[PDB]
Protein backbone atom coordinates (compact mmCIF):
# COMPACT_ATOMS: atom_id res chain seq x y z
CA UNK A 1 0.00 0.00 0.00
CA UNK A 2 2.37 2.47 0.81
CA UNK A 3 5.21 2.38 -2.39
CA UNK A 4 2.18 3.29 -4.58
CA UNK A 5 0.95 6.38 -1.84
CA UNK A 6 5.17 6.94 -2.56
CA UNK A 7 4.56 7.51 -5.72
CA UNK A 8 1.58 8.97 -5.97
CA UNK A 9 2.19 12.24 -3.61
CA UNK A 10 5.39 12.56 -5.97
CA UNK A 11 3.53 12.23 -9.02
CA UNK A 12 1.95 15.63 -9.99
CA UNK A 13 -0.35 14.73 -12.62
CA UNK A 14 -2.50 12.47 -11.40
CA UNK A 15 -5.32 14.36 -11.61
CA UNK A 16 -7.64 15.62 -8.39
CA UNK A 17 -9.68 12.76 -8.23
CA UNK A 18 -6.65 10.21 -8.14
CA UNK A 19 -5.77 12.68 -6.03
CA UNK A 20 -8.32 12.06 -3.75
CA UNK A 21 -7.76 8.08 -3.92
CA UNK A 22 -4.38 8.77 -2.85
CA UNK A 23 -5.92 10.83 0.18
CA UNK A 24 -8.50 7.07 1.00
CA UNK A 25 -4.87 5.54 1.38
CA UNK A 26 -3.85 8.56 3.74
CA UNK A 27 -6.36 7.69 6.26
CA UNK A 28 -5.85 4.21 6.23
CA UNK A 29 -2.56 4.72 6.62
CA UNK A 30 -3.08 7.19 9.67
CA UNK A 31 -5.47 4.60 11.00
CA UNK A 32 -3.08 1.96 11.04
CA UNK A 33 -0.31 4.03 13.21
CA UNK A 34 -3.33 4.77 15.69
CA UNK A 35 -3.50 0.67 15.77
CA UNK A 36 0.40 0.42 16.03
CA UNK A 37 0.08 2.63 18.47
CA UNK A 38 -2.28 0.76 20.65
CA UNK A 39 -0.28 -2.37 20.41
CA UNK A 40 2.98 -0.62 21.41
CA UNK A 41 1.38 0.32 24.81
CA UNK A 42 -0.12 -3.03 25.10
CA UNK A 43 3.63 -4.29 25.06
CA UNK A 44 5.08 -2.07 27.97
CA UNK A 45 3.55 -8.93 26.86
CA UNK A 46 3.60 -11.28 23.74
CA UNK B 1 -58.62 -12.32 55.03
CA UNK B 2 -55.30 -9.90 54.73
CA UNK B 3 -53.92 -11.64 57.71
CA UNK B 4 -54.01 -15.05 56.27
CA UNK B 5 -52.30 -13.11 53.38
CA UNK B 6 -50.05 -11.88 55.84
CA UNK B 7 -49.02 -15.94 56.45
CA UNK B 8 -49.02 -16.60 52.83
CA UNK B 9 -46.60 -14.70 52.40
CA UNK B 10 -44.37 -16.12 55.94
CA UNK B 11 -45.32 -19.51 53.73
CA UNK B 12 -43.66 -18.20 50.71
CA UNK B 13 -39.99 -17.53 52.14
CA UNK B 14 -40.01 -20.28 54.34
CA UNK B 15 -38.90 -23.39 51.97
CA UNK B 16 -40.46 -26.66 52.76
CA UNK B 17 -38.56 -29.38 54.81
CA UNK B 18 -42.98 -28.06 64.92
CA UNK B 19 -42.16 -26.36 61.15
CA UNK B 20 -45.76 -25.04 60.61
CA UNK B 21 -45.13 -23.81 64.14
CA UNK B 22 -42.26 -21.78 63.78
CA UNK B 23 -44.45 -20.05 60.99
CA UNK B 24 -47.23 -18.75 63.48
CA UNK B 25 -44.51 -17.39 65.41
CA UNK B 26 -42.67 -15.82 62.53
CA UNK B 27 -46.09 -14.09 61.61
CA UNK B 28 -45.24 -12.03 64.42
CA UNK B 29 -41.98 -10.80 63.76
CA UNK B 30 -43.68 -10.18 60.26
CA UNK B 31 -46.47 -8.26 62.32
CA UNK B 32 -43.76 -6.22 64.79
CA UNK B 33 -42.12 -5.05 61.71
CA UNK B 34 -45.12 -4.21 59.83
CA UNK B 35 -46.13 -1.19 62.54
CA UNK B 36 -42.21 -0.31 62.97
CA UNK B 37 -42.95 1.95 59.84
CA UNK B 38 -46.46 3.05 61.04
CA UNK B 39 -45.42 4.01 64.20
CA UNK B 40 -42.69 6.03 62.24
CA UNK B 41 -40.71 13.24 42.76
CA UNK B 42 -42.77 10.86 41.08
CA UNK B 43 -42.33 6.90 40.67
CA UNK B 44 -40.72 7.66 37.02
CA UNK B 45 -37.74 9.44 38.33
CA UNK B 46 -36.99 6.69 40.62
CA UNK B 47 -36.64 4.58 37.15
CA UNK B 48 -33.82 6.92 35.42
CA UNK B 49 -31.81 7.26 38.68
CA UNK B 50 -31.24 3.54 38.39
CA UNK B 51 -30.87 3.80 34.83
CA UNK B 52 -28.76 5.95 35.65
CA UNK B 53 -26.27 3.53 37.93
CA UNK B 54 -26.55 0.91 35.04
CA UNK B 55 -25.14 2.98 32.49
CA UNK B 56 -22.27 4.50 33.84
CA UNK B 57 -21.33 0.86 34.61
CA UNK B 58 -21.66 0.28 31.07
CA UNK B 59 -23.81 -2.27 29.11
CA UNK B 60 -26.34 0.59 28.05
CA UNK B 61 -28.81 -1.56 26.22
CA UNK B 62 -29.98 -3.32 29.37
CA UNK B 63 -30.81 0.39 30.73
CA UNK B 64 -32.67 0.96 27.18
CA UNK B 65 -34.71 -2.38 27.86
CA UNK B 66 -35.59 -1.78 31.47
CA UNK B 67 -37.07 1.83 30.69
CA UNK B 68 -39.02 0.32 27.72
CA UNK B 69 -40.34 -2.38 29.91
CA UNK B 70 -41.49 0.08 32.71
CA UNK B 71 -43.20 2.09 30.06
CA UNK B 72 -45.79 -0.29 28.90
CA UNK B 73 -45.80 -0.61 32.63
CA UNK B 74 -46.89 2.45 33.07
CA UNK B 75 -49.43 2.12 30.67
CA UNK B 76 -50.68 -2.19 40.66
CA UNK B 77 -49.29 1.14 40.35
CA UNK B 78 -48.45 0.20 44.08
CA UNK B 79 -46.42 -2.15 43.55
CA UNK B 80 -43.50 -0.76 41.64
CA UNK B 81 -43.12 1.61 45.07
CA UNK B 82 -42.30 -1.46 47.22
CA UNK B 83 -39.57 -2.51 44.11
CA UNK B 84 -37.36 0.32 44.09
CA UNK B 85 -37.01 -0.13 48.07
CA UNK B 86 -35.76 -3.67 47.49
CA UNK B 87 -32.30 -3.80 44.91
CA UNK B 88 -29.54 -6.87 46.03
CA UNK B 89 -31.41 -7.80 48.45
CA UNK B 90 -31.78 -10.93 47.22
CA UNK B 91 -28.57 -13.68 46.56
CA UNK B 92 -25.75 -11.39 46.28
CA UNK B 93 -21.59 -14.30 22.48
CA UNK B 94 -23.97 -12.81 19.61
CA UNK B 95 -22.10 -12.17 16.32
CA UNK B 96 -23.95 -9.00 15.43
CA UNK B 97 -22.39 -6.59 17.86
CA UNK B 98 -18.68 -6.04 17.53
CA UNK B 99 -18.46 -7.79 13.71
CA UNK B 100 -18.68 -6.26 10.36
CA UNK B 101 -18.56 -9.49 8.12
CA UNK B 102 -22.02 -9.91 8.81
CA UNK B 103 -25.21 -7.64 8.91
CA UNK B 104 -27.09 -7.02 5.50
CA UNK B 105 -25.90 -3.20 5.66
CA UNK B 106 -24.05 -3.35 8.09
CA UNK B 107 -22.24 0.49 8.85
CA UNK B 108 -18.56 0.96 9.30
CA UNK B 109 -16.54 2.98 12.03
CA UNK B 110 -13.16 0.93 11.50
CA UNK B 111 -11.83 -0.82 14.19
CA UNK B 112 -12.64 -0.06 17.95
CA UNK B 113 -10.36 -2.52 19.81
CA UNK B 114 -11.32 -1.29 23.30
CA UNK B 115 -14.22 -3.71 23.44
CA UNK B 116 -11.35 -6.28 22.33
CA UNK B 117 -9.95 -6.17 25.31
CA UNK B 118 -13.44 -6.50 27.22
CA UNK B 119 -13.30 -9.43 25.01
CA UNK B 120 -10.16 -10.83 26.69
CA UNK B 121 -12.19 -10.51 29.86
CA UNK B 122 -15.04 -12.47 28.03
CA UNK B 123 -12.09 -15.65 28.63
CA UNK B 124 -10.65 -14.55 31.97
CA UNK B 125 -14.58 -15.33 33.27
CA UNK B 126 -14.24 -18.03 31.72
CA UNK B 127 -11.11 -19.19 33.70
CA UNK B 128 -12.24 -17.50 36.79
CA UNK B 129 -14.81 -20.19 36.86
CA UNK B 130 -12.86 -23.13 36.55
CA UNK B 131 -10.27 -22.74 38.26
CA UNK B 132 -13.13 -21.64 40.99
CA UNK B 133 -14.06 -25.16 40.64
CA UNK B 134 -10.53 -26.93 41.09
CA UNK B 135 -11.04 -24.29 44.39
CA UNK B 136 -14.10 -25.71 45.56
CA UNK B 137 -13.13 -29.67 45.26
CA UNK B 138 -9.87 -29.96 47.23
CA UNK B 139 -11.25 -27.68 50.05
CA UNK B 140 -14.43 -29.84 50.20
CA UNK B 141 -12.30 -32.62 50.84
CA UNK B 142 -9.24 -31.05 53.19
CA UNK B 143 -12.39 -30.09 55.70
CA UNK B 144 -12.99 -33.67 56.16
CA UNK B 145 -9.59 -35.23 55.64
CA UNK B 146 -7.98 -33.46 58.51
CA UNK B 147 -9.17 -34.12 61.31
CA UNK B 148 -9.15 -36.43 64.45
CA UNK B 149 -11.68 -39.35 63.69
CA UNK B 150 -15.62 -39.12 64.33
CA UNK B 151 -16.26 -36.04 63.09
CA UNK B 152 -17.85 -36.57 59.31
CA UNK B 153 -19.74 -39.44 61.14
CA UNK B 154 -22.88 -38.26 63.60
CA UNK B 155 -22.73 -42.07 64.28
CA UNK B 156 -19.37 -42.14 66.01
CA UNK B 157 -20.42 -39.32 68.10
CA UNK B 158 -22.91 -41.09 70.03
CA UNK C 1 -59.36 -9.31 30.67
CA UNK C 2 -57.39 -11.60 33.14
CA UNK C 3 -55.08 -12.31 30.22
CA UNK C 4 -54.18 -8.76 30.69
CA UNK C 5 -53.82 -8.54 34.16
CA UNK C 6 -51.42 -11.30 33.31
CA UNK C 7 -49.06 -10.08 31.02
CA UNK C 8 -48.60 -6.85 32.59
CA UNK C 9 -47.25 -9.20 36.05
CA UNK C 10 -45.65 -10.68 34.35
CA UNK C 11 -43.16 -7.88 32.68
CA UNK C 12 -43.43 -7.25 36.49
CA UNK C 13 -41.49 -9.74 37.34
CA UNK C 14 -38.80 -9.45 34.90
CA UNK C 15 -37.61 -5.87 36.35
CA UNK C 16 -37.75 -7.54 39.59
CA UNK C 17 -35.50 -9.98 38.34
CA UNK C 18 -32.70 -8.09 36.75
CA UNK C 19 -32.74 -5.78 40.13
CA UNK C 20 -31.89 -8.83 41.81
CA UNK C 21 -34.59 -9.78 44.28
CA UNK C 22 -35.63 -11.90 45.98
CA UNK C 23 -39.22 -12.25 45.67
CA UNK C 24 -40.33 -14.96 43.57
CA UNK C 25 -43.39 -15.43 40.89
CA UNK C 26 -45.93 -16.51 43.88
CA UNK C 27 -44.27 -13.84 46.65
CA UNK C 28 -44.94 -11.53 43.45
CA UNK C 29 -48.62 -12.18 43.40
CA UNK C 30 -48.89 -11.99 47.12
CA UNK C 31 -47.15 -8.57 47.15
CA UNK C 32 -49.32 -7.38 44.64
CA UNK C 33 -52.81 -8.27 45.98
CA UNK C 34 -51.24 -6.97 49.21
CA UNK C 35 -50.35 -3.74 47.76
CA UNK C 36 -53.86 -3.85 46.18
CA UNK C 37 -55.49 -3.58 49.38
CA UNK C 38 -53.99 -0.78 50.70
CA UNK C 39 -51.38 -1.71 52.51
CA UNK C 40 -47.99 0.53 52.89
CA UNK C 41 -45.13 -0.97 50.69
CA UNK C 42 -42.55 0.85 52.41
CA UNK C 43 -43.52 -1.61 55.31
CA UNK C 44 -43.21 -4.31 53.54
CA UNK C 45 -40.14 -3.96 52.61
CA UNK C 46 -39.32 -4.37 56.42
CA UNK C 47 -41.14 -7.48 56.71
CA UNK C 48 -40.06 -9.42 53.96
CA UNK C 49 -36.14 -8.30 55.24
CA UNK C 50 -37.09 -9.70 58.41
CA UNK C 51 -38.86 -12.68 57.46
CA UNK C 52 -35.91 -13.93 55.38
CA UNK C 53 -33.36 -13.73 58.02
CA UNK C 54 -35.16 -15.56 60.86
CA UNK C 55 -35.88 -18.31 58.37
CA UNK C 56 -32.05 -19.08 57.89
CA UNK C 57 -32.19 -19.35 61.39
CA UNK C 58 -34.69 -22.99 61.49
CA UNK C 59 -32.37 -24.32 58.93
CA UNK D 1 -25.29 14.24 47.17
CA UNK D 2 -25.11 11.49 44.50
CA UNK D 3 -24.83 12.19 40.69
CA UNK D 4 -27.71 11.09 39.59
CA UNK D 5 -30.10 13.44 42.32
CA UNK D 6 -27.39 16.08 41.31
CA UNK D 7 -28.52 15.80 37.47
CA UNK D 8 -32.44 16.47 38.85
CA UNK D 9 -31.15 19.41 40.68
CA UNK D 10 -29.81 20.79 37.93
CA UNK D 11 -33.23 19.97 35.38
CA UNK D 12 -34.87 21.84 38.79
CA UNK D 13 -32.65 24.95 38.18
CA UNK D 14 -32.76 25.74 34.67
CA UNK D 15 -36.51 25.04 33.91
CA UNK D 16 -38.52 26.55 36.62
CA UNK D 17 -41.02 23.54 36.63
CA UNK D 18 -41.60 20.69 38.91
CA UNK D 19 -39.54 17.81 38.36
CA UNK D 20 -42.79 15.77 37.87
CA UNK D 21 -43.58 17.75 35.49
CA UNK D 22 -40.96 17.41 32.81
CA UNK D 23 -39.52 14.31 33.10
CA UNK D 24 -38.80 13.56 29.16
CA UNK D 25 -35.79 16.17 29.32
CA UNK D 26 -34.70 14.55 32.62
CA UNK D 27 -34.97 11.35 30.66
CA UNK D 28 -32.91 12.62 27.40
CA UNK D 29 -30.19 14.00 30.09
CA UNK D 30 -29.96 11.47 31.52
CA UNK D 31 -29.00 8.97 28.58
CA UNK D 32 -26.08 11.80 27.40
CA UNK D 33 -24.51 12.24 30.88
CA UNK D 34 -24.68 8.05 32.11
CA UNK D 35 -22.50 5.95 29.43
CA UNK D 36 -20.22 8.92 28.84
CA UNK D 37 -19.84 10.30 32.50
CA UNK D 38 -16.02 10.45 33.28
CA UNK D 39 -12.94 11.50 31.76
CA UNK D 40 -11.94 9.21 29.58
CA UNK D 41 -9.35 11.49 27.58
CA UNK D 42 -6.44 13.12 28.52
CA UNK D 43 -6.66 16.36 30.67
CA UNK D 44 -4.60 19.50 29.72
CA UNK D 45 -5.54 23.22 31.33
CA UNK D 46 -2.78 24.74 29.00
CA UNK D 47 -4.57 24.51 26.19
CA UNK D 48 -7.76 25.18 27.72
CA UNK D 49 -6.13 28.61 29.09
CA UNK D 50 -4.76 29.55 25.13
CA UNK D 51 -8.13 28.71 23.72
CA UNK D 52 -9.85 31.06 26.89
CA UNK D 53 -7.56 33.66 25.10
CA UNK D 54 -8.17 33.02 21.75
CA UNK D 55 -11.59 33.83 22.98
CA UNK D 56 -11.43 36.98 24.37
CA UNK D 57 -9.10 37.82 21.24
CA UNK D 58 -11.97 36.89 19.05
CA UNK D 59 -13.48 39.63 20.95
CA UNK D 60 -10.64 41.48 20.41
CA UNK D 61 -10.23 42.24 24.38
CA UNK D 62 -6.85 41.91 25.61
CA UNK D 63 -6.80 43.64 29.43
CA UNK D 64 -9.18 40.39 30.72
CA UNK D 65 -6.64 38.17 28.73
CA UNK D 66 -4.36 39.07 31.13
CA UNK D 67 -6.59 39.03 34.11
CA UNK D 68 -7.62 35.88 33.28
CA UNK D 69 -3.95 34.72 33.83
CA UNK D 70 -3.63 35.56 37.12
CA UNK D 71 -7.35 34.13 37.80
CA UNK D 72 -5.91 30.89 36.30
CA UNK D 73 -2.77 31.41 38.69
CA UNK D 74 -4.86 31.61 41.66
CA UNK D 75 -6.82 28.52 41.40
CA UNK D 76 -3.20 26.56 41.28
CA UNK D 77 -2.16 28.49 44.32
CA UNK D 78 -5.52 27.28 46.15
CA UNK D 79 -5.54 23.76 44.85
CA UNK D 80 -9.09 22.41 46.54
CA UNK D 81 -10.72 21.61 42.57
CA UNK D 82 -9.92 17.85 41.75
CA UNK D 83 -10.44 18.99 37.89
CA UNK D 84 -9.37 22.23 36.86
CA UNK D 85 -9.86 20.94 33.05
CA UNK D 86 -13.08 20.80 33.18
CA UNK D 87 -14.98 23.85 34.96
CA UNK D 88 -12.51 25.75 32.53
CA UNK D 89 -13.60 23.91 29.81
CA UNK D 90 -17.22 24.38 30.73
CA UNK D 91 -16.84 27.44 31.20
CA UNK D 92 -15.28 28.34 27.89
CA UNK D 93 -17.96 26.22 26.18
CA UNK D 94 -20.38 28.51 27.46
CA UNK D 95 -19.47 31.82 26.73
CA UNK D 96 -21.52 34.57 25.21
CA UNK D 97 -20.82 37.46 22.80
CA UNK D 98 -21.89 40.67 23.58
CA UNK D 99 -20.98 43.05 20.30
CA UNK D 100 -15.33 30.27 14.60
CA UNK D 101 -14.08 26.58 13.07
CA UNK D 102 -12.21 23.98 14.93
CA UNK D 103 -10.79 21.46 11.70
CA UNK D 104 -7.68 23.50 11.36
CA UNK D 105 -7.38 24.19 15.70
CA UNK D 106 -6.11 20.98 17.43
CA UNK D 107 -7.10 19.23 20.29
CA UNK D 108 -6.27 16.94 23.26
CA UNK D 109 -5.31 13.30 23.18
CA UNK D 110 -7.66 10.44 23.41
CA UNK D 111 -6.25 7.90 24.94
CA UNK D 112 -7.18 5.17 22.18
CA UNK D 113 -3.90 5.61 20.96
CA UNK D 114 -3.13 4.60 24.54
CA UNK D 115 -4.44 1.60 26.67
CA UNK D 116 -7.08 2.66 29.60
CA UNK E 1 12.62 5.13 11.84
CA UNK E 2 14.22 8.81 12.94
CA UNK E 3 15.38 9.58 9.27
CA UNK E 4 11.54 8.82 8.24
CA UNK E 5 10.28 11.69 11.27
CA UNK E 6 13.58 14.43 9.82
CA UNK E 7 11.73 16.04 6.95
CA UNK E 8 8.98 17.62 8.44
CA UNK E 9 12.00 20.13 10.51
CA UNK E 10 13.27 21.27 7.17
CA UNK E 11 9.26 21.79 6.41
CA UNK E 12 9.46 23.90 9.22
CA UNK E 13 12.61 26.03 8.53
CA UNK E 14 11.53 26.88 5.47
CA UNK E 15 8.19 28.37 6.61
CA UNK E 16 9.93 30.43 9.43
CA UNK E 17 12.67 31.67 7.24
CA UNK E 18 9.56 32.48 4.62
CA UNK E 19 8.05 34.60 7.52
CA UNK E 20 10.83 36.55 8.38
CA UNK E 21 12.52 37.75 4.86
CA UNK E 22 9.29 38.36 3.15
CA UNK E 23 6.96 40.48 5.36
CA UNK E 24 9.49 43.43 4.60
CA UNK E 25 7.43 46.07 2.43
CA UNK E 26 10.05 45.31 -0.33
CA UNK E 27 7.92 42.17 -0.84
CA UNK E 28 4.20 44.12 -1.26
CA UNK E 29 1.15 44.23 1.06
CA UNK E 30 -0.82 40.69 -0.03
CA UNK E 31 2.57 39.13 0.80
CA UNK E 32 2.52 40.76 4.31
CA UNK E 33 -0.97 39.55 5.21
CA UNK E 34 -0.05 36.30 3.92
CA UNK E 35 2.54 35.77 5.91
CA UNK E 36 0.51 37.28 8.80
CA UNK E 37 -1.49 34.17 8.33
CA UNK E 38 0.78 31.99 8.34
CA UNK E 39 2.12 33.03 11.66
CA UNK E 40 -0.62 32.00 12.99
CA UNK E 41 0.25 28.34 12.13
CA UNK E 42 3.49 28.35 13.63
CA UNK E 43 1.74 29.38 16.72
CA UNK E 44 -0.41 26.35 16.50
CA UNK E 45 3.04 24.14 15.62
CA UNK E 46 4.10 25.86 19.50
CA UNK E 47 0.52 23.98 20.68
CA UNK E 48 1.23 20.81 19.85
CA UNK E 49 4.92 20.54 21.10
CA UNK E 50 3.57 22.13 24.51
CA UNK E 51 0.91 19.38 25.24
CA UNK E 52 3.97 16.59 24.19
CA UNK E 53 6.37 18.35 26.25
CA UNK E 54 3.83 17.86 29.42
CA UNK E 55 2.84 14.13 28.30
CA UNK E 56 6.95 13.29 28.47
CA UNK E 57 7.09 14.90 31.48
CA UNK E 58 4.74 12.12 33.17
CA UNK E 59 6.80 9.28 32.26
CA UNK E 60 5.15 8.49 29.24
CA UNK E 61 5.60 8.95 25.41
CA UNK E 62 7.03 6.46 22.67
CA UNK E 63 8.51 7.28 19.10
CA UNK E 64 5.14 5.13 17.83
CA UNK E 65 3.28 7.24 19.65
CA UNK E 66 4.65 10.56 18.98
CA UNK E 67 4.65 9.77 15.04
CA UNK E 68 1.10 9.40 14.87
CA UNK E 69 0.69 12.42 16.64
CA UNK E 70 1.99 14.60 13.99
CA UNK E 71 0.69 13.33 10.98
CA UNK E 72 -2.15 16.03 10.34
CA UNK E 73 0.32 18.51 10.87
CA UNK E 74 2.78 16.34 8.80
CA UNK E 75 0.72 17.33 6.19
CA UNK E 76 0.30 21.23 6.36
CA UNK E 77 3.49 22.48 6.87
CA UNK E 78 4.22 20.57 3.43
CA UNK E 79 1.93 22.56 1.74
CA UNK E 80 3.16 25.36 3.30
CA UNK E 81 7.02 25.09 2.99
CA UNK E 82 5.39 23.97 -0.68
CA UNK E 83 3.68 27.37 -1.34
CA UNK E 84 6.59 29.85 -0.26
CA UNK E 85 8.96 27.91 -2.44
CA UNK E 86 6.71 28.89 -5.22
CA UNK E 87 6.11 32.20 -4.25
CA UNK E 88 9.75 32.85 -4.07
CA UNK E 89 10.56 31.31 -7.30
CA UNK E 90 8.97 33.53 -9.20
CA UNK E 91 8.75 36.72 -6.83
CA UNK E 92 5.50 36.73 -6.83
CA UNK E 93 3.84 40.09 -5.44
CA UNK E 94 0.45 41.83 -5.46
CA UNK E 95 -1.56 40.35 -8.26
CA UNK E 96 0.96 37.57 -9.09
CA UNK E 97 0.21 36.04 -6.33
CA UNK E 98 -3.37 36.63 -6.11
CA UNK E 99 -2.97 34.70 -9.47
CA UNK E 100 -1.42 31.67 -7.83
CA UNK E 101 -3.48 31.58 -5.11
CA UNK E 102 -6.85 31.53 -6.95
CA UNK E 103 -4.88 28.98 -8.63
CA UNK E 104 -4.02 26.88 -5.31
CA UNK E 105 -7.31 26.75 -4.10
CA UNK E 106 -8.79 25.14 -7.24
CA UNK E 107 -5.52 22.93 -7.08
CA UNK E 108 -5.79 21.21 -3.58
CA UNK E 109 -10.01 20.14 -2.91
CA UNK E 110 -8.99 16.57 -2.31
CA UNK E 111 -8.83 15.06 1.56
CA UNK E 112 -10.44 18.63 2.50
CA UNK E 113 -7.44 19.27 5.25
CA UNK E 114 -5.58 21.27 3.49
CA UNK E 115 -8.46 22.46 1.19
CA UNK E 116 -9.64 24.74 4.21
CA UNK E 117 -5.74 25.70 4.72
CA UNK E 118 -5.39 27.35 1.64
CA UNK E 119 -8.55 28.68 1.57
CA UNK E 120 -8.02 30.90 4.97
CA UNK E 121 -4.89 31.84 3.45
CA UNK E 122 -6.04 33.42 0.22
CA UNK E 123 -9.05 35.20 2.40
CA UNK E 124 -6.12 36.21 4.74
CA UNK E 125 -3.86 37.63 2.16
CA UNK E 126 -6.71 39.11 -0.11
CA UNK E 127 -8.04 42.51 2.06
CA UNK E 128 -5.16 45.04 0.77
CA UNK E 129 -5.88 44.21 -2.74
CA UNK F 1 -12.93 22.13 64.06
CA UNK F 2 -10.94 25.49 62.64
CA UNK F 3 -9.18 23.86 59.57
CA UNK F 4 -12.01 22.55 58.51
CA UNK F 5 -13.53 25.82 58.26
CA UNK F 6 -9.98 26.73 56.44
CA UNK F 7 -10.25 24.43 54.02
CA UNK F 8 -13.75 25.91 53.62
CA UNK F 9 -12.45 29.04 53.99
CA UNK F 10 -9.75 27.87 50.92
CA UNK F 11 -12.49 26.91 48.72
CA UNK F 12 -15.21 30.04 49.58
CA UNK F 13 -12.19 32.25 47.82
CA UNK F 14 -12.20 29.66 44.55
CA UNK F 15 -15.77 30.35 44.06
CA UNK F 16 -15.10 33.57 44.36
CA UNK F 17 -12.66 33.00 41.24
CA UNK F 18 -14.77 31.00 39.11
CA UNK F 19 -17.15 33.63 39.59
CA UNK F 20 -15.17 36.05 38.03
CA UNK F 21 -13.79 33.78 35.29
CA UNK F 22 -17.50 32.84 34.43
CA UNK F 23 -18.97 36.19 34.20
CA UNK F 24 -16.19 37.84 31.86
CA UNK F 25 -16.59 35.10 29.28
CA UNK F 26 -20.99 35.97 30.45
CA UNK F 27 -22.96 32.58 30.91
CA UNK F 28 -26.26 32.98 31.12
CA UNK F 29 -26.14 30.55 34.33
CA UNK F 30 -26.09 32.19 37.77
CA UNK F 31 -24.18 31.39 41.06
CA UNK F 32 -26.55 28.87 42.48
CA UNK F 33 -26.61 26.54 39.35
CA UNK F 34 -23.18 26.98 38.82
CA UNK F 35 -22.74 25.21 41.94
CA UNK F 36 -24.71 22.02 41.02
CA UNK F 37 -22.11 22.27 38.02
CA UNK F 38 -19.17 22.47 40.28
CA UNK F 39 -20.33 19.62 42.35
CA UNK F 40 -21.03 18.10 38.90
CA UNK F 41 -16.81 18.57 38.13
CA UNK F 42 -16.15 17.35 41.41
CA UNK F 43 -16.74 13.65 40.86
CA UNK F 44 -14.90 13.71 37.39
CA UNK F 45 -17.13 14.30 34.17
CA UNK F 46 -16.98 15.20 30.58
CA UNK F 47 -17.82 19.26 29.66
CA UNK F 48 -18.32 17.88 26.24
CA UNK F 49 -20.83 15.62 27.57
CA UNK F 50 -22.60 18.43 30.38
CA UNK F 51 -22.73 21.46 28.07
CA UNK F 52 -24.62 19.76 25.51
CA UNK F 53 -27.47 18.98 28.17
CA UNK F 54 -27.10 23.07 29.18
CA UNK F 55 -27.77 23.60 25.57
CA UNK F 56 -30.78 20.80 25.65
CA UNK F 57 -32.39 22.40 28.82
CA UNK F 58 -32.47 25.94 28.08
CA UNK F 59 -34.49 24.96 24.35
CA UNK F 60 -37.05 23.69 27.17
CA UNK F 61 -38.38 26.16 28.98
CA UNK F 62 -38.62 28.86 25.98
CA UNK F 63 -40.60 26.11 24.60
CA UNK F 64 -43.52 26.48 27.46
CA UNK F 65 -43.82 30.10 27.79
Amino acid sequence: IRRYTDQRSLDRSFGLVGQSFCAALHQELREYYRLLSVLHSQLQLT
Amino acid sequence: SITQLFDDLCEALLPAANRKRAKRSLKKVAYNALFTNLFQLPARNKILMLSFDLRVGGLGPKADRLEELVEELEAVGSVLDLLVQLAGSGPPRDYFLNNKHVGRNVPYSGYDCDDLSVFEMDVQSLISREECLCHSMIQETLQVMEAAPGTGLPTVGL
Amino acid sequence: NLNAVRETMDVLLEISRILNTGLDMETLSICVRLCEQGINPEALSSVIKELRKATEALK
Amino acid sequence: KSPNVLLQNLCCRILGRSEADVAQQFQYAVRVIGSNFAPTVERDEFLVAEKIKKELIRQRREADAALFSELHRKLHSQGVLKNKWSILYLLLSLSEDPRSYATLFAQALPRDAHST
Amino acid sequence: LVHRILPVAASYSAVTRFIEEKSSFEYGQVNHALAAAMRTLVKEHLILVSQLEQLHRQGLLSLQKLWFYIQPAMRTMDILASLATSVDKGECLGGSTLSLLHDRSFSYTGDSQAQELCLYLTKAASAPY
